[PDB]
Formats: C-alpha cells, structure tokens, sequence
C-alpha cells in the first residue's frame, strides 16, 4: 500500500523527470534487453539496435503511462484499466518480466537524478513500480 | 544434473511406468488451462475457451506428446542435458521466441501431473529428484538464448 | 480474482481433504524441505527429521489457517489479519518462499485426491493459495 | 561467469573507482530500508525503525564494509567464484540460516548503488556485465545450502 510518504516521495521524483520522460523510458528499455535479454522474447518485431526509433517511441508510451499512474496514485487500477486489459488479453507477457523492467527504471532514475534517489525515494519508487506490475498483471486469470 | 545413483534409480525407475503421449497431452493442457497467458503461442491450435476445449483439443493433444518425447530422450543423457537440447535451445528463441520461463512453469505442472498419476508412489524423496530434473531441462533449453 | 467458480472448486476440494488436513500440511511440509533445502533457513530451531513431530504439530497450523481461510473465502484479508502481521513483523519470511509451499501443497493434493483434481479445480487451488500468499505478505513493506 | 574480455575490462576499471567503505554502507543499508524484512537477522545493531537510524547505524556501515570488502576481493576470483565462497556459503547456511534470495536482492540494491554514484560512466552494458557479476557471487554464495 502506498503510503501518504510514499506518494509524496513518488510524486516529488516523477516531478523531477519532467521532459526527460521519455528519454528514460527509452533508457530502461535498452537496460532491461541488455542486462536481460530474454526479455527480447516479447519484441520479435522491433528493432532492438541502440537508438533504434521502435525502442524510443516505445520508451515514451511507457514513460506516458507511468506518469499518468503518478498523477492518478489514488485511483491506480481505473486509471490503467485498458492497459490492464492489454496485456492481459494480448500481449500476455510473463509476470516475472515486470520484475525487470522495474529494476532498470530504478536503475535509470539512480544515474540521472542523484540528489533525489536518496534511500526512502528508492524505497517509494520500488513500492510504487510494484503496485503498477500489481495493477498491469491483475486481470490475468 | 547433479543426481545421486538412488535419485537417478528413482528418475529412471518411475518414468519407465510413464505413458508420454498421454503424459504429454495432460501436461501441456493444464499449463494452458492454468497459466492462460501460456496460450499466447497456440493460437494456430483453435479453440482454447474452455478447460473442456483445452484438454480435448487434438492438436494440443499432438503437441504435447511432442514436447514430452523430446523431454524423454534428454532424461537418456542427464550429464548431457546442454548439449541434448541445443537445437532446440535456438530454435525456442530464435524462430518461436518462447521465454524460457515458459519451460519452468511446465516442469512444475509435469511434476504436479506425475503426482496426480502415481499417488503416493510419487514420494517425497522422489518429487526432490524430479524438480532437479525438470530445473536441469529448464535452464537447458534455455542456454542458448541471446 | 477468485471467481464464483473458482469458489466453488475450491470448497468442493478442501472439503473432500476433511480431516487429513493436518496429514496433508505436514506431508506439504515434508515436500518443501526436500525439494528446496533454502526454506529450511526459517526452521533452524526445528528438528527435521522424517516424522518430526514439531513438523507435524507445524502442518497442522498451517492446514488449521488454510481451513480457515476456505471458511471465510469471502473476507480472507481480515480472517488472516493476524497472520499478515505476524509473517510481516516478527517471522519475515522472503515472499518467494510462499511460491514454494503453495507449489509442494498443490503435489500434496494431487497425491491424495485424483479424482477431484481436475484441470479446473487444479486452477482453482492454485489461484487460492496465491491470494492466500498475497494476503500474508501485504504488511511487509 | 564468462564475462567477455571487453566485459571483464569495464568491470574491472569501474571497480578501481570505488570507495569500498563508503559503498558498502549504502548498499547494505539501502537494502535494509527498501526490503525491510532483511532486518530480522540484524537486531542487535540497534534501531532501525527508520530510514535515517538505519542509514546511520554505526553497526550497519561497518558490516556494509565487512561484506563489501568479500565481494570486492571475489571479483579477482572471477573465474572461479565457488571455490572462493564455499567457506563463506557453509557459514551462511550452516550457522547464519541466511536465505539465499537476500545475496540476489542485496546484489540488485549494490547495482543501484553504483548507478547513483556513477551516474552517467554506469552505462547499460557496464550494468549489463555487472549483473552478470552479482548474479554469480549470489550463485556462488548459496551453492554449500543443503
Ligand atoms: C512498468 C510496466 C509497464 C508499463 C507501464 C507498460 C506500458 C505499456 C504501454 C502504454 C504500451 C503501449 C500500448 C499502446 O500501443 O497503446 C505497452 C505495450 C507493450 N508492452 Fe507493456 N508496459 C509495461 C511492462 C511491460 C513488460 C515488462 C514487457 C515485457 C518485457 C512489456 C511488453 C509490452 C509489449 C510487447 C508491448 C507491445 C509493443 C508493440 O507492439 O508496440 N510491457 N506497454
Ligand atoms: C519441456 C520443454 C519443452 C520441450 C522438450 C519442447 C519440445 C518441442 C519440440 C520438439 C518442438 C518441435 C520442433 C520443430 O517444430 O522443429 C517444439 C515446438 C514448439 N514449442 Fe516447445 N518444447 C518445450 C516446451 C515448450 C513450452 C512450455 C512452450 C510454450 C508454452 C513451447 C512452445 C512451442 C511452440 C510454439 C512450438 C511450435 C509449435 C508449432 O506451431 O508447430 N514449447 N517444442
Ligand atoms: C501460505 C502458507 C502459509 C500459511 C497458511 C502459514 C501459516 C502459518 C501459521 C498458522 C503459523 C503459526 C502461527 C503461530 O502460532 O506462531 C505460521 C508460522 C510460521 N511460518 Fe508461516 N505460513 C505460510 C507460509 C510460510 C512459509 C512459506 C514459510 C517459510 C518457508 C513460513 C514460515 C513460518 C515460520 C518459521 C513460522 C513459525 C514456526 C514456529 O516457530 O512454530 N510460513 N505460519
Ligand atoms: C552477497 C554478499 C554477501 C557476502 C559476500 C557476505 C559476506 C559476509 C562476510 C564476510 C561476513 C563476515 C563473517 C565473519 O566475520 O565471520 C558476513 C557476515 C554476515 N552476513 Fe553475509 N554476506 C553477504 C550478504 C549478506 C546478506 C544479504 C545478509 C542478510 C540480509 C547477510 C547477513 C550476514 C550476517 C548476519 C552476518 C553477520 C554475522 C555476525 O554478526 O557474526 N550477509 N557476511
């Protein structure tokens, strides 16, 4: 559960991304092929390159979503609820592999925004990256 | 994979009473009936609905005594698991892109199969030595992922 | 989320266990020990031998709390209130430890009844003793 | 693990940067807040009912250093790591009763560590050979748990 702290904190980091938003996402994404790679499994059709321009647009859609999390803690699984319904449905991605990427998203935020990563905003964001898996892997049987 | 002669006696010992073809279709029907997200790579396979439409399915049925006669050669050479599945090991990852965490939940659910099947015969000392076996195929058929 | 089906299933399979509950909980026991040595690090204080009777008295425990929890399928998160806070606050028991014992109990039923572990049912329990799991490490953190 | 020797060279020379010292109090002490249940096996060292006790524990820095300091003189051992923990995964198993999933999120916590004070010298396949790393000093730590 998302603590009054912990939504502060989350929403205090998040602030600061700010533009950078998407060039995070992207960031986590290459972090996670990279350091994982049998997270590639779900992305046959891209082009998992460095800078490839799939990965990039990618990185932003993910980075969109998270943001519309934050600014929707309260209300986390309304918010995301097509998205739930996605992968699901659709997409079908292992559970386990959320566990991933959430790791490189810490990872990326740790090397980019230092002043802020300190170790109860660590704690925050973890937490915070866990309700959303929690959310996104809710509707899977 | 690291068995002990009375592990391997055990192994070896408890899969010469096993059918395959039937062993086979059960098991992969109950991972597609229980882990539904499983089924992302059978939707050339029809109808898969319901546990009825699961479990009856002809060509679930052929694939999963396909999958379990693979499985069977590779108990033949427990000290050569790597080198047993790796055609098999490029071709999950490569042509069907198969996330090797689909081998692990299948073990488990061959595991619960063979318990349902043998009963009590399915001992505790002998569930040990087969989750070693099933975590050896696993990680197997899944070195050569890149 | 459990169904109403999934409800069904569930009471139908717990209620043919009857009284070998506590039999079944220690054989579960048995099981975990055996096929993963790393859960042994929270009974150090337990004698582990084949037919010990603090594993006996242990099983019992656990098949009381699971009985309980069927009994009261419709309010799990408070009628295994104290058990979160006790897992959470003083045993601390690693979430992945649960994935284990859920997984040596499902064999433990597979093993006794044969004739009600359907492929539905089996679905059924193993989605139980997943919201069992969740319920009992929702306090952690 | 087989690192490359391009991988082995970037882990090696970003190693040479580190404040073991400092690291391995914030890496220990990180994980105590972020996973709070890793206290239960260090309540001796005081309070730790917060963030800010925890990150100034006296007792937790000072082990930070202690495990730190193994891992540190482990990563010249790299081509045989089980050999170089096997003393070390007796003791954590036989008298500390430390379950080995704690070395996998320990090493996770240590790889934010390093980002957060590298920043942008902690490139994605610096991390992705790093990974490689932890992942073989938890493997190596738990290889003697019977
Ligand atoms: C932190 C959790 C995650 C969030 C917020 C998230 C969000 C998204 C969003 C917004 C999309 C785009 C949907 C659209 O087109 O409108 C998407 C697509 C997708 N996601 Fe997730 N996702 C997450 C985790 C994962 C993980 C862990 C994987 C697997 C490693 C994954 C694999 C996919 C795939 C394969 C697609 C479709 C790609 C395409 O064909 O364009 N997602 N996700
Ligand atoms: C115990 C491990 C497994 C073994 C030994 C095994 C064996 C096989 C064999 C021998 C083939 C056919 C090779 C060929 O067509 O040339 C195959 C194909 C396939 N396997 Fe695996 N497999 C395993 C697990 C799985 C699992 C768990 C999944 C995914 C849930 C999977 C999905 C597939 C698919 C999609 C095909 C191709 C089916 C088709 O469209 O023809 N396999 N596997
Ligand atoms: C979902 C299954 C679980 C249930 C229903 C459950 C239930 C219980 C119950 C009823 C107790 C006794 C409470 C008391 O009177 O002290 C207990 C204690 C305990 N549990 Fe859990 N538990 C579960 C899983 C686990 C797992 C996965 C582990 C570790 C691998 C674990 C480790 C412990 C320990 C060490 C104790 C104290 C034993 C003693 O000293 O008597 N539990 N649990
Ligand atoms: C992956 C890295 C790890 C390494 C290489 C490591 C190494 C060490 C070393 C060198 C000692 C000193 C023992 C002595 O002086 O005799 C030690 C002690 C200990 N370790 Fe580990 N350790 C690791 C992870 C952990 C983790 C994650 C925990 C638990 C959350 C842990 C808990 C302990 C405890 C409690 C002691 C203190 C024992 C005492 O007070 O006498 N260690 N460890």
């Amino acid at each position: 559960v998302l603590s009054p702290a912990d939504k502060t904190n989350v929403k205090a980091a998040w602030g600061k991304v700010g533009a950078h938003a998407g060039e995070y996402g992207a960031e986590a994404l290459e972090r996670m092929f990279l350091s994982f790679p049998t997270t590639k499994t779900y992305f046959p059709h891209f082009d998992l390159s460095h800078g490839s321009a799939q990965v990039k647009g990618h990185g932003k859609k993910v980075a969109d979503a998270l943001t519309n999390a934050v600014a929707h803690v309260d209300d986390m699984p309304n918010a995301l609820s097509a998205l739930s319904d996605l992968h699901a449905h659709k997409l079908r991605v292992d559970p386990v592999n959320f566990k991933l990427l959430s790791h490189c998203l810490l990872v990326t935020l740790a090397a980019h925004l230092p002043a802020e990563f300190t170790p109860a905003v660590h704690a925050s964001l973890d937490k915070f990256l866990a309700s959303v898996s929690t959310v996104l892997t809710s509707k899977y049987r | 994979v690291h068995l002990t002669p009375e592990e391997k006696s055990a192994v070896t010992a408890l899969w010469g009473k096993v059918n395959v073809d039937e062993v086979g279709g059960e098991a992969l029907g109950r991972l597609l009936v229980v882990y539904p997200w499983t089924q992302r790579f059978f939707e050339s396979f029809g109808d898969l609905s319901t546990p009825d439409a699961v479990m009856g399915n002809p060509k679930v049925k052929a694939h999963g005594k396909k999958v379990l006669g693979a499985f069977s050669d590779g108990l033949a050479h427990l000290d050569n698991l790597k080198g047993t599945f790796a055609t098999l090991s490029e071709l999950h990852c490569d042509k069907l892109h198969v996330d090797p965490e689909n081998f692990r939940l299948l073990g488990n659910v061959l595991v619960c199969v063979l318990a349902h099947h043998f009963g009590k015969e399915f001992t505790p000392p002998v569930q040990a030595a087969y989750q070693k076996v099933v975590a050896g195929v696993a990680n197997a058929l899944a070195h050569k992922y890149h």
